């Protein structure tokens, strides 16, 4: 937008004041991203902040030119993905509708989970899954195949 | 039954499918009891993910993220 990334040269001059309207502008997305792919609301509203307190400390290293949007998932992305991953025991070795819905969520690996709900609850383009994943539009599809396939198995008998 | 099929299905949901393809898919889907079904039950999974889009950041969430900034 045009307004954000005056927001966002308000923030890198000094304007601590000016984030706030990036916080309100973005929290809802970000909160509900954490809170689908991590299914736990004390998590989620940590790694929300968490997400939102990283992108103001590395707020120089943004590139203006491109969406700052896809930079705040990626990083929110990140932080869930890691989180999901630190829970499986093993990792340093080496009948409420949604509430049903969102059980089933967590059913699914991550690299799946990732794109069901940035596809179908957060509603972004295959092309901005892709920037956010740091893959190509291909893979996200195919992903998304297996995703569709494997959210059948979980959710046909509802 | 072409093992080809459910990549129609998939084309279908993408926004994707080619128009030629959207004829051949709609044809065997109607005389195909048991892919009627999986694509029955990818559609209703699909609606129901889609329901599950009312989340909202807690109270005081901003002014929460504001106090833990340096
Ligand atoms: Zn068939």
């Amino acid at each position: 937008e045009m307004m954000i990334k005056k927001r966002i040269k308000q923030v890198k001059k000094g304007d601590q004041d000016a984030f706030a309207d990036i916080v309100d502008i973005y929290k809802d997305k970000i909160y509900q991203l954490c809170y689908r792919m991590l299914g736990n609301v004390h998590e989620a509203e940590d790694i929300a902040q968490e997400a939102f307190i990283r992108a103001y400390v590395n707020i120089d290293s943004f590139d203006i030119n491109r969406k700052f949007s896809t930079w705040l998932y990626r990083i929110a992305t990140n932080l869930t993905i890691d989180r999901i991953r630190k829970k499986k025991p093993d990792y340093y070795l080496d009948l409420e509708l949604s509430n049903t819905i969102q059980q089933k969520i967590l059913k699914l690996p991550d690299k799946y989970r990732t794109v069901i709900v940035l596809k179908y609850i957060d509603e972004l383009s295959l092309i901005e899954i892709g920037e956010i994943l740091n893959i190509p539009v291909g893979t996200v599809k195919t992903r998304i195949h297996r995703g569709r396939e494997a959210l059948r198995k979980q959710l046909r008998d509802l | 039954c072409p093992e080809q099929i459910v990549q129609l299905m998939h084309m279908h949901l993408d926004g994707d499918i080619l128009p030629k393809d959207e004829h051949v898919l709609n044809e065997h889907l109607e005389t195909c009891e048991k892919c009627r079904k999986h694509f029955y039950e990818m559609e209703k999974s699909i609606a129901l993910v889609r329901s599950t889009s009312h989340v909202e950041a807690p109270a005081d969430f901003t002014a929460n993220v504001m106090a833990k900034l340096p």
